RNA sequence: GAUGAGUAGGAGGGCGCGGCGGUCGCUGCAAAACCUUGGGCGCGAGCCUGGGCGGAGCGGCCGUCGGUGCAGAUCUUGGU
RNA sequence: AAUUGUCGGGAGGGAAGCGGAUGGGGGCCGGCGAUGCGCCCCGGUCGGAUGUGGAACGGUGACGAGCCGGUCCGCCGAUCGACUCGGGGCGUGGACCAGCGUGGAUUGGGGGGGCGGCCAAAGCCCGGGCUUUCGAUACGCCCGUGGAACGCCGUCUCCUUGAUUGUGGUAGGCAGCGCGCGCCUCCGGCGUGCUUCGGCAUCUGCGCGCUCCGGACGCUGGCCUGUGGGCUCCCCAUUCGA
């Protein structure tokens, strides 16, 4: 399957917004929480200091959600959500569930063949 | 810097479309809107703004009040965004062409026995 | 025509300067009818009443330009604000290149570049004003419809200086560059834009 | 009673392109810079050519009578522009000033 | 059919005379004449009608876009005045870096052909972009040597042993251009020995 | 076309947890949970997925409900 | 999970950790990165009318008539078409990364030319007069429509260069201009009007074309299972911040 997306994807960051000090205290976790505290430099926006996510980062709505093969992915449970993509290979993936016995992953991979649905992960449980 | 009040945008609200989940509603909404963006009709444009309004801001109108206005204009079609509730204090009802959101049963009955008729706005 | 009247123009004034020098007496020469006002200063920490004029003149960012006619009213508006901008009178060449280069046209309060003729003949063909080269005409000459001209006219968005400032936080007499610096804000134009 | 429809209003912004640098723009938006610029080159390459021929005429704006007039005016206004004051309100500092 | 250009180009995009002028040029009052006072009125050249293309064998889901129309095209690339026919060029890239070569001509695609001579410094016919170039002060007379059936075709690959037609050809095309390097002393010497920087040598000061 | 600072505070749109009414599915050819310098999506809350372990269940979507989201409280219990 | 032992990698001149940018090393990734397409010849399979019958059925109309229509099956002619069927020819073709060319946008430089203003420059030089000095052999003044060369300011123009970048994808539009529709002796000339006597959008229409003209196109090379390419992953080092 070619591709219909031309524009290349350009990403605005590509690190994560980790949460200040979860490197610090084990009890703080990676998930990113915005600082509240009155006098929290990050908060405050100190050069130097831990970044802060905002809406000025946001991706291409043309290359949005794209992965880097150049198609969306999507998630599929059987071979009868296969053909949902049927006349959307160009633009649509199927990823196969990580729930789906090898078994009926061997009849999704045998139907995309069939289809020209490019799967994402069709060497698991292979 | 630019010296503009919250970087020059509207700090004023008003309704654009029907709060109501009303398909019937949404039907004759998109009807107006396409009246209002392929005629240029005021009439259109003021039935489509208040088509969006809330209950309190479309408050019904009375028979009798709706006799006293159509007094000398019978041939015209008397148009509200709204209901029209009957009046017992009103005795002489007269044939009159009248299209509204909704009727109540004694005010339909009413008109349609004076000679009448009650329209939708599809039929409007 | 109108190159034609800038040309006679000039040469009026040399003649009438020759004249004047001849018959041993002065010409005064006419007061300037138009201005030139550039923002020098920044948004921060501004009084009302500053604020207020600079609004009024649609100078709402450091270095937006505008063109201003020259009256009583509108004069002593400017000097109020004075110490921050400066402004001049602007050459036949400061006007064309600043509306063929960073003219944009105001038509239902939106901002279009002037690509083309039409922009400017459908918010001003009442007034017979159909082409750039009548637009700069009318300002230059400061013609009957200057008013709705000007308006129409967004406030020019200048760069910064190409050789910098001397000194902004004093009058241009001074050596700063605040204040009417006359004839020399044509060379600040062209660093301008 | 509906009005014609609309498919071309949604046409993308045209570039600026500053009519200063490209000729077109120029054009489009003024015809007569065309001629302007055809005058402009066609007069600096007659006044070079003959500036090099070096048959250049003698021409006279102004005649020899006025001339003189115009010299001497001129000579009179740079006069009086260089004269000097001659400083004897200072009584005081007559001596100090070189009046006396 | 006229002969010559009506106006010539005072610069780029402006002609030498005005619209009256070329009214007068161009003779339209001449045809009027004898049309009868009025223009002849020409009928518009019939559109040929598209070839009765056969039904597709595939119908793509999704309609592809098709790029709007670009009205710039390519011109010839410049050849720089300081490169004529004869000149000493010095190559600064490649495998023949530093080595002097005479100058013969360009080529239809921008490419300059020079060649060593190939028995002086084993450099032989070739092609070098001429960004990789430096153009000296030295010529040498080239109008004895026959490049004509030289052209970017000769180096094209027809995809490791060299036919013995282009040594031959090299041979021919070298003769001349050796007999040619031989009137001027030590030529022989300066186009057998390669370009290169010593101490205290300052590429933006020497004048090549 | 213009525009973008935000404590206290207000609001909108979304993310996540556990039930109920429906609907569409997954699972001993291996569910939940947990583990992993495997990979990817989203500005982000989070999400999808490879591999391992585990050995019996679980999830998506539309509505609707709640004892529904922790770094602090000399916070509680347990553990270190 | 906190916490601890062992093995393996790594770092460590009075904290460590952290933000941003690269790099070294490691780890991982083949939808990590294509090999198809078009036109012909040969061979193999499957079907081939607007004709004629049958089965069921549909669009519209009025879940009537009429009109129109597709699917499947059997026959007479027609001898064509298809195949992700095999073999043989010609052409063409992929992802990524670089170089180059020509151009658009934005922008910073370099080299010239024309015109005007000034004491209608000042000065300098050429001749005709007057004046006659201490830093001793000067300062000097005006007469000529006298002659070259500048200065500053303003303005109109030509050429040449480096850097960042191509957003969009149904338009031959808009503006300007060439060739043919007349001729001659073809660096040009020939007609009518207005001119400042230079020239002028005064005649300026059609067809075909060109361009600084409604946002980048073209050519070449390297590489494709490799010690290759990529990386948001991991451990470190370094510059700046903290
Ligand atoms: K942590
Ligand atoms: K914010
Ligand atoms: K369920
Ligand atoms: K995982
Ligand atoms: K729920
Ligand atoms: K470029
Ligand atoms: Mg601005
Ligand atoms: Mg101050
Ligand atoms: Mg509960
Ligand atoms: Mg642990």
């Amino acid at each position: 399957a070619v591709p219909l997306l031309t524009k290349k994807v350009v990403k605005k960051r590509v690190k994560r917004f980790i949460r200040p000090q979860s490197d610090r205290r084990i009890t703080v976790k990676e998930s990113w929480r915005r600082p509240k505290g009155i006098d929290s430099r990050v908060r405050r926006k100190f050069k130097g200091c831990v970044l802060m996510p905002n809406i000025g980062y946001g991706s291409d709505k043309k290359t949005r959600h794209y992965l880097p093969n150049g198609f969306k992915k999507f998630v599929v449970h059987n071979a009868s959500e296969l053909e949902v993509l049927m006349m959307h290979n160009r633009t649509y993936c199927a990823e196969i569930a990580h729930n789906v016995s090898t078994r009926k992953r061997k009849e999704i991979v045998e139907r995309a063949a069939q289809l020209d649905v490019v799967i994402t992960n069709k060497l698991a449980r292979l | 810097g630019i010296d503009l009040k919250a970087g020059g945008k509207s700090k004023k609200t008003k309704r654009t479309a029907p709060k109501s989940d009303d398909v019937y509603l949404k039907l004759l909404v998109k009807l107006y809107r396409f009246l209002v963006r392929r005629t240029g009709s005021k009439f259109n444009a003021v039935i489509l703004k208040r088509l969006f309004m809330s209950k309190i801001n479309k408050p019904p109108l009375s028979l009798s009040r709706l006799i006293s206005y159509a007094k000398g204009k019978e041939d015209k079609v008397v148009v509200i965004v709204g209901t029209i509730t009957d009046d017992v204090r009103a005795y002489e009802v007269p044939a009159l062409k009248v299209c509204a959101l909704r009727f109540t049963k004694t005010a339909r009955a009413r008109i349609e026995k004076a000679g009448g008729e009650c329209l939708t706005f599809d039929q409007l | 025509q109108y190159a034609k009247e800038y040309e006679a123009q000039e040469r009026e004034l040399i003649q009438l300067k020759r004249e004047a020098r001849l018959k041993g007496g002065f010409y005064v020469d006419p007061e300037a009818k138009l201005l030139f006002i550039i923002r020098i200063r920044g948004i921060n920490a501004m009084a009302p009443q500053t604020k207020k004029i600079l609004q009024l003149l649609r100078l709402r960012q450091i270095f937006n330009g505008v063109f201003l006619k020259v009256n009583k009213a509108t004069v002593n508006m400017l000097h109020r604000v004075e110490p921050y901008v400066t402004y001049g009178y602007p050459n036949l060449k400061s006007i064309r290149e600043l509306i063929y280069k960073r003219g944009y046209g105001k038509v239902e309060k939106q901002r279009i570049a002037l690509t083309d003729n039409s922009v400017i003949e459908q918010v001003l063909g009442k007034h017979g004003i159909i082409c750039i080269e009548d637009l700069v005409h009318e300002i230059i000459t400061v013609g009957p419809h200057f008013k709705e001209a000007n308006n129409f006219l967004w406030p020019f968005q200048l760069k910064a200086p190409l050789g910098g400032l001397k000194k902004k936080r004093n009058h241009y007499v001074e050596g700063g560059d605040a204040g009417n610096r006359e004839n020399y804000i044509n060379e600040l134009i062209r660093r301008m834009n | 009673v509906v009005r014609p429809i609309k498919k071309d209003v949604n046409k993308r912004a045209t570039l600026k392109k500053n009519p200063l640098k490209n000729l077109n723009v120029l054009l489009k938006l003024n015809p007569y810079a065309k001629t302007a610029r055809r005058m402009s080159l066609l007069a600096e390459a007659q006044r070079v050519k003959a500036k090099k021929e070096k048959l250049d005429k003698k021409r006279h704006q102004v005649t020899k009578e006025e001339a003189s007039a115009i010299r001497a005016a001129g000579t009179s206004w740079f006069k009086t522009m260089i004269s000097d004051s001659d400083y004897t309100e200072f009584e005081n500092f007559t001596k100090w000033l070189g009046v006396t | 059919a006229k002969k010559s250009p009506r106006n010539p180009e005072l610069i780029r995009g402006v002609g030498k005379l005005s619209r009256s002028k070329m009214y007068h040029k161009k003779g339209l009052w001449a045809i009027k004449k004898k049309n009868g006072g009025s223009f002849p009125v020409h009928k518009k050249a019939a559109a040929v009608a598209p070839p009765a293309v056969k039904p597709p064998k595939f119908y793509p889901a999704d309609d592809v876009a098709k790029p709007l129309v670009n009205k710039h095209k390519p011109k010839p690339t410049k050849l720089r005045a300081s490169i004529t026919p004869g000149t000493v060029l010095i190559i600064l890239a490649g495998r023949f870096k530093g080595k002097r070569v005479v100058f013969l001509k360009q080529l239809k695609s921008g490419l300059l052909l020079v060649s060593g001579p190939f028995k002086l410094n084993g450099v032989p016919l070739r092609r070098v972009n001429q960004a990789y170039v430096i153009g000296t002060s030295t010529k040498v007379d080239i109008s004895g040597v026959n490049v004509e059936k030289i052209d970017d075709k000769y180096f094209a690959k027809q995809a490791n042993v060299l036919p013995q037609g282009k040594k031959d050809d090299q041979k021919a095309v070298d003769e001349a251009l050796i007999k040619a390097v031989e009137c001027v002393p030590e030529l022989k010497a300066y186009l057998s020995a390669r370009f290169s920087l010593k101490s205290c040598m300052k590429p933006h000061e020497l004048v090549f």
